[PDB]
């Protein structure tokens, strides 16, 4: 891209790669997050 | 849900353009077998 | 006469699968339980 | 010389059932211990494949090439050299001979002229093609060259290329596995869409040995391939052969444990279209214009507005021929989807000699002095003489001419002038006299006057584009209805798809469209006839896979979600988003349940533990 | 939209409608999580 | 950084032994990147990290 088009435009192409490349980490963030919470809930448990 | 057809009817020129987006209907549904096996699980568990 | 809920939500992809488990098996668990107890 | 000869049996398609043939490397890429997928022009397996059989007896019939082929021979002693492909094999288009020698092959696309047989007295009374022509691509190489040999050549023509997918497999059809290799890549691109296999025939008349062969074709098929430790292929599983192998592809695996799965959706796939639109009710006439007893004057032209009607250009090329309609920015069929404001029609008369006077830029007597038209007309224009009717016998001094004017003049105006003109130095005072002119004059037609002289009527129809809603633009048509069917509609404009059925709701008056709390129409009001109907588009519905393990056995049992299965797709060929495994109803028990219903299970009234849950309060598992 | 115009810009209405309704669905499937998750709080209790 | 045939790359490159086919240009991995290249003026197969 960057060998046979220009910057004014790969930026518009790269920019959406980089959004989706940030909902997906952020989806992964979130799933990351929500299993924390469960597995904090087992590990009190098996605490108690 | 179904993906598909909700984010555009029936419009066969705009499938063409989905599949530029990469893998992101698979999760949606895996999430939502997750959530649905959940709930009965709860339930045999909380009354057998 | 009209159209549920059901079938509208139905006819733009969104479908409600039924439960597994029962009203009246419920009600035969909770009457077992109380005859036990 | 080309021989004549009339040995020929022939035989209906024979068919096998295609296990594991067909399969090639579809890139040059290594990997070991990993399990891929793809999707292209494949052969499908289990297919019914033709059998052709050729042994006096002698058989060289013209066969397609619509996409490949799939070329298995049993065959020894070198009863072929080689082969041709093309477009038509005759003498006036390009074709191929691929020739393989006794030690080369020889290529050349270019134009040749054909007898119906190639031989030599082994190819050099070179009777392929019985006149030598130029050729232009060549290639000369090293040779190339119980059932022991099993020549498998796979023919694909695409990216400008000959993919000779060649493979001599040293071997019906064995059970098992084996994989074919690309050997030669060459950018001939044409278009190449007949072939007909060429052989070796060596005399004892003339004599023939015994072979057989096959043929195949590939269709868009996804596959999945599996790879050992090396780079060998060893085995392959097809994507739309049976549910189990559409729960194989799923699930990325080669064994399925005991479970439920969800393999795809389904839909019905409605047919046809209806096209409701009310009636038409507005005409504007063109008889008063093209059949007016009187015409309007050469200067007093009418310039008529068009407007409250509707635009029957369909009834506009209704007319005898000499139409010169060499419009401007339209054409003739499109006329009648357009709309204007304004139609300033000009009707007037002129001797049919000068016809192409008027126009954007033309010159002469009328063009420059009576009547200049804009160079930025859009419209079409109609001519016709009137010989028969507007010349009359004792002398039609009534009508006049009008020949001269001062100047140019503007687009698009209305010229009456009568006036004296001032000719020379002296004055004229508005009287002929010294240098003075008036320039009126009568028909004077008496029924001898010649053929340019001759009227010819001509009208433009000048479609003066501008904005309005303009209700003459056009006759719109209609169709018939039909109820109770999945159908695609458009009610004067509101598209969509459904099933319409009758109702009891009560509308106003004046409501055509009608609303749910969801925000979508419900009911349509048809224009034809005041009635009510109800829309209900077509049903769908989610498909689940029910197996024991893979271990056990192999048999299946298929769900469907949320469908009367008085309404399943019988199906004629396709009528069901479900990947068409339609099974027998009453030998499979089919059975109505509460989350769809059934196929390919049996009922009984016994009761036992639940292994795996279905819905609903049912259950099933694999005994007996 | 479809048949007004060229599909060099109906395309981009097209890509620019379907980035909108894929985020409205994100949002909705993420609030189902977050709702799913404390009902199952609410279960382990009442099954306890 | 290499660049073999437009195919360009970082690492450490040293021999290995996979039984490549004459057909076989070059090697993928698992999670679809280049692994292994052949010298197109000496011809040997190459490890790449």
């Amino acid at each position: 891209i960057l060998s046979r088009l220009d910057p004014p435009e790969a930026e518009v192409q790269i920019d959406r790669l980089i959004t989706g490349r940030l909902q997906s980490l952020q989806t992964y963030v979130t799933q990351q997050l929500i299993r924390a919470a469960e597995i904090r809930a087992s590990a009190n448990l098996a605490a108690t | 849900v179904d993906c598909t057809m909700y984010i555009c009817g029936d419009s066969t020129e705009c499938s063409n353009l989905l599949l530029q987006y990469g893998s992101f209907c698979t999760q949606l549904n895996r999430a939502l077998t997750g959530i649905a096996v959940e709930q009965d699980k709860n339930t045999q568990e909380v009354f057998a | 006469a009209a159209r549920d809920l059901i079938c509208a939500q139905k006819f733009n992809g969104l479908t409600v699968l039924p439960p597994l488990l029962t009203d009246e098996m419920i009600a035969q668990y909770t009457s077992a339980l109380l005859a036990g107890t | 010389q080309c021989v004549n000869l009339t040995t020929r049996t022939q035989l209906p398609p024979a068919y096998t059932n295609s296990f594991t043939r067909g399969v090639y490397y579809p890139d040059k890429v290594f990997r070991s211990s990993v399990l891929h997928s793809t999707q292209d022009l494949f052969l499908p397996f289990f297919s019914n494949v033709t059998w052709f059989h050729a042994i006096k007896r002698f058989d060289n019939p013209v066969l397609p090439f619509n996409d490949g082929v799939y070329f298995a021979s049993t065959e020894k002693s070198n009863i072929i050299r080689g082969w041709i492909f093309g477009t038509t094999l005759d003498s006036k288009t390009q074709s191929l001979l691929i020739v393989n020698n006794a030690t080369n092959v020889v290529i050349k696309v270019c134009e040749f002229q054909f007898c119906n047989d190639p031989f030599l007295g082994m190819e050099s009374e070179f009777r392929v093609y019985s006149s030598a022509n130029n050729c232009t691509f060549e290639y000369v190489s090293q040779p190339f060259l119980n059932f022991k040999n099993l020549r498998e050549f796979v023919f694909k023509n695409i990216d400008g290329y000959f993919k000779i997918y060649s493979k001599h497999t040293p071997i019906d059809l064995p059970q098992g596995f084996s994989a074919l290799e690309p050997l030669v890549d060459l950018p001939i691109g044409i278009n190449i869409t007949r072939f007909q296999t060429l052989l070796a025939l060596h005399r004892s008349g003339w004599t023939a040995g015994a072979a057989a062969y096959y043929v195949g074709y590939l269709q868009p098929r996804t596959f999945l391939l599996k790879y050992n430790e090396n780079g060998t292929i060893t085995d392959a599983v097809d994507c739309a052969l049976d549910p189990l192998s559409e729960t194989k592809c799923t699930l990325k695996s080669f064994t399925v444990e005991k479970g439920i799965y969800q393999t795809s959706n389904f839909r019905v796939q409605p047919t046809e279209s209806i096209v409701r639109f009310p009636n038409i009710t507005n005409l504007c006439p063109f008889g008063e214009v093209f059949n007016a007893t009187r015409f309007a004057s050469v200067y007093a032209w009418n310039r008529k507005r068009i407007s409250n009607c509707v635009a029957d250009y369909s009834v506009l090329y209704n007319s005898a021929s000499f139409s010169t309609f060499k419009c401007y920015g339209v054409s003739p069929t499109k006329l009648n989807d357009l709309c204007f404001t304004n139609v300033y029609a000009d009707s007037f008369v002129i001797r049919g000699d000068e016809v192409r006077q008027i126009a954007p830029g033309q010159t002469g007597k009328i063009a420059d002095y009576n009547y200049k038209l804009p160079d930025d007309f859009t419209g079409c224009v109609i001519a016709w003489n009137s010989n028969n009717l507007d010349s009359k016998v004792g002398g039609n001094y009534n009508y006049l001419f009008r020949l001269f004017r001062k100047s140019n003049l503007k687009p698009f105006e209305r010229d009456i002038s009568t006036e004296i003109y001032q000719a020379g130095s002296t004055p004229c005072n508005g009287v002929e006299g010294f240098n003075c002119y008036f320039p009126l004059q009568s028909y004077g037609f008496q029924p001898t006057n010649g053929v340019g002289y001759q009227p010819y009527r001509v009208v433009v129809l000048s479609f003066e584009l501008l904005h309005a809603p303009a209700t003459v633009c056009g006759p719109k048509k209609s169709t018939n209805l039909v109820k109770n069917k999945c159908v695609n509609f458009n009610f004067n404009g509101l598209t969509g798809t459904g099933v319409l059925t009758e109702s009891n709701k009560k509308f106003l008056p004046f409501q055509q469209f009608g609303r749910d709390i969801a925000d979508t129409t419900d009911a349509v009001r048809d224009p034809q006839t005041l009635e009510i109907l109800d829309i209900t588009p077509c049903s769908f519905g989610g498909v689940s896979v029910i197996t024991p393990g893979t271990n056990t056995s192999n048999q299946v049992a298929v769900l469907y979600q949320g469908v009367n299965c008085t309404e399943v797709p019988v199906a004629i060929h396709a009528d069901q988003l479900t990947p068409t495994w339609r099974v027998y109803s009453t030998g499979s028990n089919v059975f109505q349940t509460r989350a769809g219903c059934l196929i390919g299970a049996e009922h009984v009234n016994n009761s036992y533990e639940c292994d795996i849950p279905i819905g609903a309060g049912i259950c099933a598992s694999y005994q007996t």
